[PDB]
């Protein structure tokens, strides 16, 4: 019938409409937040206004019609965050959400100087219309949004594998936009989202070093779960990689050569560099005090077991693979070293100095 | 020849000065070298250094032969996953399809890349040096130098033959090598550490060293004798440069 | 050495490639060969300038490297490409990766700078005896 074929004709103009208009609202897997009650009433607010403009979420007009006979080649609907099977990102259209507070941050960098982009970046989102659209949501929601955009820019900009090492760099951002905050003039009354780009832009290479850090050492678990909870992470500034440090040398300095000594030798040489930076002045600028008072005994075990790293490197390995007998005097005077410079192994002393060189002649 | 060329230069005849030549003060050095080396030519009979007779006296000899030392295609002595499928797209996942098109390949041949003649960029850009098939930079960059002056003697006595064996096509093909002997000079002066005048006593050694060697092919047919004759060429010119901390103070006594 | 400290310039042109791939929204085409006009055409002067910064550093390390690519790859491309100094005015498919075509350069140099890592990396493969597979993939890639 004719009727069919004007259906049929009307059908052969959505289609491909559609599949395109599917792809900028199915990436990393944004419609499970609507069919899902446990989403929060501000993920459906949000969902809906990001979805009513046009501007904002620009998809552009594609002409499925002018192409030669190719391949299975499809509307490709991209995934950037790789996330388990039914999963959805924490706050609604996260990579567009994204993408804007990136672009409006560039051309305010590109307007302003060094000094006023942290003031000037925040205004010029707060004139945007999503700027007002939260600016309308306060309270207890706001706090829920923040965590769950701060828990969503991680998975964007980084590479994570458990959700424990999500949550330590979450809690980690978390505290460096607070600190940011609190040298912002402004009280604990409003957050926005800005700011968690902010922190990014200032510690990048604090949480750089702490990733590699947890993936050079894969066991965090129980001792960032221990340290944790022993010793809480009270504070403006965050000191969650600091402590990490701590942990590391500790429990790296109670395991001297108990496993395979080449192997040890590399795990210390692979972690040799994050601690390093971690310890150097070049970036702990804006430490707190408990962090400068951390970072120096931190500092100070790194250095004992550098010089235990040189005592396992030579004195049994490069020549004495070959004769096994001076093996006991060398297992055994690590130990001797412990036990000399327990608490103060600092070579810079000239105590500790002459009680090196006395040890190893 | 020799007769000849002692002709020529008597009465201001030599082919290389067509009143046109460099004029900086390094036209009179490109022009001790080539006499230098049109001697050890002339003088030397070795099949070894044949080729540069070759190259240098009989132009047409080069003309199709493979020019030594010129970047060559690394894919000759034998794995990193690049297989281009058979419509030309490369794919690189490890019966898979490929990225583009889609072609039955995967899983879930002459490749001849090496080029003839002088395929040398432009010589005012070239500050790295190429070390390979087995040949120290020291070694390897004499024989390139030496090379370029041999083939700017060629060309200045037979001007056709090696303009159309140059790949990179200039306007004035004689022109450009003062420049080329320019920066391999200043190279030179870099990785040895010599004084620029003591790098010329050193390139003179090096092809003196070629002369007083009087005791495999001939017109280098294909690439990988053309590698052979380069191992067994550098086995000889390395000694001497070896013992270059002795000769040193002797050169500078006398 | 000389074109292994063109290594640390690997992320950015990556980035480039990503800040391109997701931008480009597949038209069927590649509009006028010209770089420049591409960002004259472009709206925000700010990303503008982005873009400017980071083609710049593409087109030099691509420049320095393009004789090199010429006889050091692994794909044949044809000599025509890896032959002029191409500059902001050449043709745009150079930026977009593509397997087959002008994008085949850039994708080559990719290539190449990480078999100019990895290789040396492998160096060090063999000389601690254990190997930390720590490889990441060409979207992780930072200046770590």
């Amino acid at each position: 019938t004719f009727r069919h074929t004007l259906w049929k004709r009307v059908q052969g103009a959505v289609t491909p409409l559609l599949a395109s208009m599917i792809s900028f609202i199915d990436r990393d897997g944004n419609l499970e937040l609507l069919t899902r009650p446990d989403t929060p009433p501000w993920a459906r607010d949000l969902w809906m206004f990001i979805f009513s403009d046009t501007m904002l979420l620009n998809i552009p007009l594609v002409m499925n019609n002018e192409r030669h006979k190719g391949e299975m080649a499809y509307i490709v609907v991209q995934n950037h965050m790789n996330l388990s099977e039914n999963a959805s990102n924490n706050v609604p259209f996260s990579w567009k959400i994204k993408d804007y507070l990136e672009e409006l941050w560039v051309q305010a960098q590109y307007i302003t100087d060094a000094e006023g982009l942290p003031k000037k970046f925040v205004d010029i989102f707060q004139q945007t219309p999503l700027g007002r659209f939260l600016a309308q949501l306060h309270g207890e929601p706001q706090q829920e949004l923040l965590q769950c955009y701060l828990k969503d820019f991680i998975l964007l900009t980084m590479r994570v594998s458990t959700e424990e090492e999500l949550k330590f760099l979450q809690m980690a951002l978390w505290s460096c936009t607070r600190k940011l905050k609190a040298a912002s003039e402004a009280p604990e009354e409003e957050v926005s989202l800005p700011w968690v780009h902010l922190a990014y832009q200032r510690f990048r290479s604090r949480l750089q070093n702490f990733s590699r850090i947890l993936t050079i050492y894969p066991q965090v678990l129980h001792s960032l779960m221990e340290a944790r909870w022993n010793h809480e992470l009270a504070g403006c500034e965050m000191t969650l990689d600091a402590f990490a440090a701590m942990a590391c040398t500790e429990m790296l300095t109670r395991n001297t050569l108990k496993p395979s000594p080449q192997a040890w030798l590399q795990l210390v040489k692979n972690l040799s560099m994050p601690l390093e930076l971690i310890c150097s002045d070049e970036h702990m600028q804006g430490s707190g005090s408990l962090a400068q008072a951390v970072i120096r005994e931190v500092r100070a075990q790194w250095s004992r077991i550098f010089s235990t790293a040189l005592f396992v490197e030579h004195v049994l390995l490069g020549t004495e693979s070959r004769v096994p007998e001076l093996q006991g005097l060398v297992t055994e005077h690590v130990f001797l070293l412990d036990k000399c410079l327990r608490e103060n192994s600092d070579v810079k002393t000239h105590g500790p100095f002459e009680a090196v060189m006395r040890t190893l002649c | 020849d020799i007769s000849r060329f002692a002709t020529s230069l008597v009465d201001n005849s030599v082919p290389l000065l067509r009143a046109g030549p460099s004029d900086s003060n390094l036209d009179g050095t490109v022009t001790e070298m080539a006499i230098h080396a049109a001697a050890v030519l002339l003088c030397g009979q070795n099949e070894l250094l044949e080729p540069l007779k070759n190259l240098a006296f009989s132009p047409a000899t080069m003309a199709h032969a493979f020019l030594p030392t010129m970047p060559e295609d690394l894919l000759a002595q034998a794995r990193v996953h690049w297989y281009t499928c058979p419509n030309g797209h490369p794919c690189s996942v490890g019966q898979s399809i490929c990225i583009d098109c889609h072609a039955p390949i995967g899983g879930i041949d002459k490749a001849d890349r090496t080029q003839t003649g002088h395929v040398l960029g432009n010589p005012q850009r070239r500050d790295v040096v190429t070390c390979d098939r087995g040949l120290p930079p020291v070694v390897f960059l004499l024989i390139r130098l030496l090379t370029h002056l041999a083939l700017l003697l060629g060309a200045s006595q037979s001007s056709q033959a090696l303009i159309n064996i140059i790949k990179p096509p200039v306007r004035d093909p004689k022109g450009f090598l003062q420049q080329h002997i320019l920066k391999d000079l200043e190279q030179l002066a870099k990785m040895l550490g010599h004084s620029a005048d003591e790098t010329i006593g050193v390139v003179h050694l090096v092809l003196r060293r070629l002369l007083q060697e009087q005791h495999f092919d001939t017109e280098l047919s294909t690439k990988e004798m053309r590698n052979n004759w380069e191992k067994e060429i550098a086995a000889v010119i390395s000694p001497e440069l070896e013992h270059l901390d002795k000769t040193l103070p002797t050169m500078n006594n006398l | 050495e000389a074109e292994l400290r063109l290594v640390k310039f690997l992320p950015e042109i990556l980035a480039l490639q990503r800040d391109l791939v997701k931008q480009f929204q597949n038209v069927q085409q590649v509009e006028y060969s010209s770089i420049r006009g591409f960002l004259s055409k472009h709206s925000s002067d700010g990303l503008r300038q982005l873009l400017h910064n980071r083609i710049t550093v593409f087109l030099s390390t691509w420049n320095k490297l393009r004789r090199s690519l010429e006889t050091n790859g692994e794909i044949n491309l044809p000599k025509d490409y890896c032959s002029t100094d191409l500059d902001l005015d050449t043709e745009f498919e150079i930026l977009l990766p593509r397997r087959r075509g002008l994008g085949l350069c850039a994708t080559a140099l990719v290539s190449y700078l990480i078999r100019l890592h990895n290789e040396i990396v492998y160096a060090v493969e063999k000389l601690s005896k254990e190997n930390n597979s720590y490889s990441v993939d060409a979207a992780e890639v930072t200046e770590l």
